[PDB]
């Protein structure tokens, strides 16, 4: 078990058709922001809209990323979620517009149901039966291939096409191997050798797979979850070109290229065609961009362009700046570092700072998650610590308090332990104070 | 492998190569000569080399007929070739 | 697909006299700009006028891109419409002028007529002769209809298309000679000898009658940029989707221009022009503006529509300020369409159209409150509030959206001015332009 | 054997007790008791391995031992634990973005331990007798592998024969074959069969014939970082990019798939996660984009403990136009704990100088040690530490074993510190090129 | 006739066995304290114990910082590696600058490997391959022959593959290296030169010496050579390719894993006694051109266990550091790096040692200068600059030679001063004139 300043956040914690409980789901306070995020989660689950932008605005250490992760856990693992930093779009292999568009396409998922009818198992015989009056000038003209497959409780003799036989030569299928044939394509697949057929007792490099379970003939419905960016990446590269430059690019570094809009529209129209047949289901997800103040003005204008498309997902933005200059500009003072046209294109959810009791309950919840026992007086001192200093400093001081408690052979965290941890590790404000007082290039 | 057998064993545990001399052979051959002579069939299953999702979608449609949903979702360049009549377009340059 | 911001616009809403209706095809108001856009659309549909610069100017949330999407919807099919933003030009693998040239040549279409033989019939016999390594492939195909039966000689590509989607005897298939398309219409024989290999469940198709070969003329549109990318290198068709078309030489462009002029003079092909729409055209550099100035004077130059929402602003790449962010020699070559703001009635009609498109039922007083909020703050803010108010009303288990749902959505999600006021009242809680913030509560 | 005496070679770890209390002089670390106790608390958190992504900022004036404390933490951490010490200037690259370089630095500092069991048959080949099958399937072979002591016969399958014909092994070649996995190697040619050929080939290597038991059991523990798995799964032949370095911006979906597969390999117990420390020395030389990516990347469960070192005061953050404490923005300092290092008094300077003189095998006299301590208190620790070795060479040129006061005084006269060089430059400013480029090469007018 | 560069006249530091600098010795005159400091530095290098030691040579222009660096280079010898570099060279457009600095760091740590070279040279008399199948050849018996006699060799099928690669037949003088296995076909012998009157064969003589020749050589490599030997994105360094490969290999950021593996292999070879480790010198002239990021990486890389002795040169004073905006520092070097440096001060000269520098450069360039002409050149060197006289020495010799005189006279110095200008006179002409000189 590992904790990473999260994983106490288990969803948002709203009840059905109602007001958020104050302490529920690892969340303390932020009732209006959690209600707005629940409304956004229901809008995403409605599966109807495209390119809706929410900006989480508040101070530092107020729970914007916690709310985004709560949205992601409320949506479930099947709905796609792409976390992102504003600094990640400045790639040096491809232009920043292409990175933004591929992160947009990474947050649109496709669920495809399909039927696989297969014959698999350990093989018993391979008789390429010759035809009567077998032409002339050729040896062993095959009328059909008889393959005897066996598995757990099942044994089936199959009369295959002659043209599978060269595939038999292709995958090096011998008697005693565990093979796998799809009915629609008729392509064999040598999984390995049976465990009972380990004849070479001394030295062998074969992969001995167990004998597969169930009947030989199995027809099953499987569900595959992909993203639209996966389809774009798989369709961009030459799929089995079998030429010199294809293997050259296979062996080379996979450099990122500007995926054209034509390929995206082709993928979109084939996806819509298979959606109309009912075999595929489209799900939109969340592209979360934290600290969008690091985005360039070109990123903001391309965001204005790309939010109007019919495909784009719900984009959750976060920012902690209040009234600052937009990156890429020199005199554009804007709220949250976001230009007014994009600000016009989104909805703003405000996040509030916390109180003493909320900070105390957050510290106690983090102590219970990290499996640390803190007494009440040390908890009150940590709450006063989190009010005088930052909340994150009091949250991150819990683990040194646990180390200093366990080094004295006790499980409770004592006021002496948190005083020692205060003396050992410094706050940002106290470090700034001793940087101002000391003029020795500290 | 005569002087650095530990690194070869580590790389064989990582990649899953059945021969420990594959790294010395690959590192000392020309890249085009390596591209021509890559016919490798077996791989060790007990390895850290993993089969990606997109590579699985490549493998299922290596030999697959048309009108299957997985087959047609990953074969769109051929569909764009066929529907734009690019088989009979004349050369311009 | 999904509901986007311009999904309600299905055209321009103009009569045969180029006169705009007050509300038609999802467009309401903006009569002079709609009439000017209809004039531009008729100039595009004439096709004899090349390389005209059109600028669409106005404040934000007014309808410049709405007018461009109305032009695109009224443009018709097989006419190119390349809608890009000003940030796509700045690339790492292409120059600004080369990216602008590719955007210019993506907007010029070539309608090519081809002669095609369609061969639909039952397969009598397929003979395929292949080499030992499988490289060279040849053979014969004895095909049949109810009148006559012929034998054709197969090439490499036709045999490759016959192996995939495996054609047996008794299958009714269709052969497109000019495109190499193999379409298995079905199976007509239903032989008693059934193999255990295939899982094919092909439907019964009646035996095709009449002639076996049918001549027809097909018509397809290919952009100019596709022809330069295809003729630029060997595997240019891969580069049409990967976008790895790095700086195509001018010799290729000149030879493609002469070849398409020869195709026009032969009657084989015709050239149709399209529209290059550039949203946020103020983001381009002065070098891009100079290249646009000289590239508008070409024979193979499309109609260029540009949209910007900026007044006398600083032109990028320079040190001075210009109207619309564009230099005066570019504005000399452009005719400016001006778009004006809306009153209460136009905002109310836009919100009613957006609610009808989004399948959201509004009451009269809820629509009045949304109109008042759209007038006070922004039209985009109320249009975004519609969906979350619908989600709140569905959470309240009632079908329609009432006044209190709109008030709850207004209280939950902030606009620009309220967020600016909240930031200015709580300035120390946010990171300012100097990077100073007070995280601590006390 | 290859390593020479460096600036931190005398430090074998943090000099702490079992109660995390630092000794005054232990394991090459002198003084800095609060900083060493805090670093011992840091080490235990890395050793616990149950929490992730803590940012620790080591701050103080220069030549106080922030990097010395980091090397003490790395030495006390022990082997087979990923410690990645990088500078802030290495992030700025040409084919990798700053966030991608930071991701590769983060994922190089956390790995997995994997246990392997090897049944190795190592020996010289005497004879390979191949039972040629009529149909060609299941080609039986008889391997005569032989050590110095004793020799058996092994049965060989068809894929075994194909592996032994893929690489060219003959009689007299030393090979080891794994029984469990079928791994093939060719160590070379035995020395007993080395004189039969007058000229050796291009790939012919001569190795000694192994002795002892023919088949040996061994347990091998492999520590593979997450970046190693990313580079391996990024390409078809990805092991070359582990050494050449042209990984080239590994896509995200590989990293999520590898994270999920590491989680399920942990839950089925064939690998165990070993977290480590990423130490960014001079972290003030990073862009604000790097700081924001660090802020978001510290919140993942596959994140190491990040130790950052800075000798800056209230300095201008790179990529912006405002000043900030430690050269770091306030949201980065919010998610961090600060270990402050202080300056040294005369006794600590003398003890560190004596330890550095003992490390370089220089016999310092008492008066020379007092003079070097006075110079260290006056100018700097590093000036006297650099003066020790040149004083040793001055004394060795004088045919003396130990150094005296005269050798240290001669080294002080020959080599200048910062303040004396500043004084000599400021006294004659015309002889040096100014900030405006002006200079006076002429010595007379 | 040898050419003369600017530093040709300097052969060493000119010190005695006690380390005290003789005044005029080794191509130097004056500058005794910095020469003694550089002697202490080269004694520290010859100790072969320290790593990451850094010395900065600080002084005015034309004072002898580069002269002292090359004097250190001749004092150490060609066995010790020496990497001269400019601070401008670290700004590469193929790889990042810290990688280039670390590559130049590894270029200054060398290895001596003693090795044998055994060569079989001569005409093939018999080429009999013995098959002994188990299609595949067992070995090949090759009979070489030179003018001192013949010799028979048994060769493995790899050398037979290399022999058939070279189209070697009976009667061809060929070259075989026993250790490497390289086969080179010199060409057909003249004993078979009259089989045809005209053929494309190149007829070379029989070797006059013995067939088998063995000698001892030493290989001087660096750690950077072994780094780039096994870090190739596209391999194939062994094959002889006159034409280039189809894909151009680019410089890449070599990871620390390859550095540790190369260090482990080198330490294993050193522990066997095969290889000897020679730490060397990385010299960086004009260190003020380094970026602040390169200064930070230099601070990090000077603490490595395998770092060489680094010698920096600078001629600036209180100057802003490159890449910064308000860091006024001595010599353009930031104060965190300056704390790790040892500063050697370089003094200016006066008239007498300027005169002896001029006469030493005249003696090295084999020019005869008259005494009053030497005094005029020394006065001009004190007035304009020393390098002005040092660069006007050769036009004086040319103007003397065109007047059929081997002695430089005062009129030659006046004519050379009239024809060629210094910086001050050209700056005065620049200031007085208006239309761009
Ligand atoms: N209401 C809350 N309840 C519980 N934990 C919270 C709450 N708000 C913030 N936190 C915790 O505080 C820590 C820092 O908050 P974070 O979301 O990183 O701030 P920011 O919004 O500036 O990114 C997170 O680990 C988060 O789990
Ligand atoms: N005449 C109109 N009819 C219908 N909708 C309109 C009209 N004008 C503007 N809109 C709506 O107003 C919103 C903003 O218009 P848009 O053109 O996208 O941005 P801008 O006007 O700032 O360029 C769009 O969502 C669009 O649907
Ligand atoms: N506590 C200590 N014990 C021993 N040596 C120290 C200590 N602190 C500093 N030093 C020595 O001082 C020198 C410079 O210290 P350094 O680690 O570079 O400090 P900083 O990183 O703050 O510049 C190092 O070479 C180290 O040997
Ligand atoms: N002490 C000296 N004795 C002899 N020649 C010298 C001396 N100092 C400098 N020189 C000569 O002066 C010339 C220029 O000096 P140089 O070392 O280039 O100056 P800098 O230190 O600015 O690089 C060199 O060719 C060198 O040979």
């Amino acid at each position: 078990t590992r904790t990473a300043a999260h994983t106490h956040i288990k969803g948002l914690g709203l009840d059905e058709s109602g007001v958020a409980k104050r302490v529920e789901g690892g969340f303390v306070g932020q009732i209006e922001a959690r209600e707005a995020c629940g409304v956004i989660v229901d809008l995403i689950k409605a599966k109807k809209m495209s390119g809706r932008a929410i900006l989480l605005a508040g101070g530092p250490s107020t729970g914007k990323t916690a709310l985004a992760l709560a949205i992601s856990q409320e949506l479930g693992p099947k709905v796609p979620f792409c976390p992102l930093v504003g600094s990640e779009l400045y790639s040096v292999e491809v232009k920043k517009t292409e990175t933004l568009m591929e992160n947009f396409r990474r947050a649109i998922g496709l669920r495809i149901k399909e039927t696989k009818e297969v014959y698999e198992g350990e093989v018993t015989e391979l008789t390429p039966e010759d035809a009567e009056n077998p032409l002339g000038g050729y040896g062993k003209t095959i009328s059909h291939v008889i393959v005897g497959l066996k598995s757990a409780k099942g044994t089936k003799t199959l009369r295959l096409d002659p043209t599978i036989y060269e595939s038999i030569q292709r995958e090096k299928v011998s008697i005693g191997d565990v093979i796998y044939i799809e009915a629609n394509t008729g392509a064999v697949k040598r999984v390995g050798r049976s465990d009972a057929y380990a004849t070479e007792f001394d030295l062998e490099t074969e992969e001995y797979v167990p004998l597969p379970k169930g009947e030989v003939h199995k027809k099953k419905e499987i569900v595959q979850d992909v993203t639209l960016h996966d389809l774009d990446v798989a369709n961009a590269r030459p799929q089995g070109g079998q030429d010199v430059i294809s293997m050259m690019g296979q062996l080379l570094k996979p450099k990122k290229t500007e995926i054209t809009e034509k390929l995206r529209q082709e993928v979109n129209k084939v996806v819509a065609k298979y959606i109309d047949q009912g075999v595929a289901e489209l799900i939109p997800g969340v592209l979360f961009i934290d600290e969008v103040n690091m985005l360039d003005i070109e990123i903001f204008t391309y965001l204005n362009k790309a939010l109007e498309s019919n495909i784009a997902p719900v984009v959750v933005l976060a920012s902690n700046r209040g009234m600052t200059t937009v990156r890429g500009t020199e005199d554009v003072i804007s709220p949250h570092g976001v230009p007014p046209d994009l600000i016009d294109r989104l909805l703003i959810v405000r996040t509030l700072p916390y109180d003493k009791d909320e900070i105390r309950t957050i510290i106690e919840r983090r102590a219970t998650v990290e499996r640390l026992q803190v007494e009440s007086s040390a908890l009150d001192l940590l709450a006063t610590m989190g009010t005088e200093t930052s909340l994150r400093y009091a949250l991150q001081l819990l683990a040194p308090c646990g180390i200093l408690a366990q080094t004295s052979n006790r499980k409770e965290i004592v006021v002496n332990d948190v005083n020692e941890a205060k003396l050992l590790f410094l706050d940002a404000k106290r470090s700034t104070k001793i940087l101002e007082t000391s003029a020795n290039y500290l | 492998p005569s002087t650095n057998y530990e690194l070869c064993l580590f790389l064989s545990k990582l990649t899953g190569e059945p021969s420990l001399n594959e790294f010395f052979r690959v590192s000392t051959t020309p890249l085009l000569k390596r591209v021509i002579e890559r016919t490798n069939g077996p791989k060790n299953t007990d390895s850290l080399s993993f089969k990606t999702i997109t590579q699985e979608l490549l493998e299922v449609t290596r030999n697959a007929p048309s009108e299957g949903v997985m087959a047609s979702l990953l074969n769109v360049e051929k569909h764009a070739y066929e529907r734009e009549y690019l088989n009979c377009i004349q050369r311009g340059y | 697909s999904l509901i986007a911001a311009h999904s309600h616009i299905t055209g321009l809403g103009l009569d045969e006299n180029l006169q705009p209706r007050p509300t038609s095809e999802g467009m309401v108001g903006q009569l002079q700009a709609r009439r000017a856009a209809g004039v531009i659309l008729k100039m595009v549909q004439n096709g004899t006028i090349a390389g005209r610069a059109v600028l669409v100017a106005g404040p934000p949330s007014t309808g410049k891109t709405a007018l461009a999407m109305g032009v695109s919807q009224s443009l018709g099919k097989d006419v190119p419409f390349t809608a890009i933003a000003g940030s796509e030009i700045f690339s790492l693998e292409l120059s600004k002028t080369e990216a602008l040239t590719q955007a210019f040549r993506k907007s010029i279409g070539i309608k090519i007529k081809e002669e095609t033989e369609l061969i639909e019939g039952e397969v009598v016999e397929i003979q395929i002769d292949r080499s030992i390594t499988g490289g060279h492939k040849q053979g014969k195909l004895t095909i049949k209809t109810t009148d006559m039966e012929t034998i054709y000689e197969l090439g490499n590509k036709m045999i490759d298309g016959l192996t995939k989607e495996k054609v047996l005897a008794g299958d009714v298939i269709s052969i497109d000679k000019a495109s190499g398309k193999i379409t298995k219409l079905g199976r007509s024989f239903a032989r008693s000898r059934d193999y255990d290999a295939m899982g094919a469940d092909t439907r019964f198709v009646q035996c095709p009658e009449g002639e076996l070969q049918k001549r027809k003329t097909v018509v397809h549109t290919v952009s100019l940029h596709e022809i330069d990318v295809i003729n630029s290198r060997t595997q240019g068709f891969l580069a049409l989707f990967t976008g790895d078309t790095g700086e195509i030489r001018s010799e290729v462009r000149d030879q493609i221009n002469t070849k398409v002029a020869e195709w026009k003079e032969e009657g084989k092909a015709e050239i149709v022009p399209g529209v290059l729409f550039i949203d946020e055209v103020h983001m381009l550099d002065i070098e891009c503006f100079s290249f646009i100035n000289r590239a508008l004077e070409d024979e193979f130059a499309p109609i260029v529509m540009m949209a910007t929402n900026r007044g006398v602003s600083k032109t990028r790449g320079t040190n001075y300020k210009s109207p619309h962010g564009l230099p005066l020699d570019l504005l000399d070559r452009s005719i400016i369409i001006t778009t004006k703001s809306y009153n209460e009635q136009e905002i109310k009609t836009i919100l009613s159209i957006r609610a009808q498109e989004e399948e959201v039922e509004l009451s009269s007083d809820a629509l009045d409150l949304l109109t008042k909020t759209g007038v006070e703050t922004s039209l985009r803010y109320s249009s975004n509030l519609i969906s979350v108010a619908q989600q709140i009303a569905m959470k309240r288990k009632n079908n329609t959206v009432e006044v209190e749902d709109v008030k709850r959505a207004y209280l939950l999600f902030l606009d620009s001015a309220r967020s600016v006021k909240y930031v200015q009242e709580n300035e120390s809680q946010y990171i300012d332009d100097q990077g100073n913030v007070q995280i601590s509560i006390a």
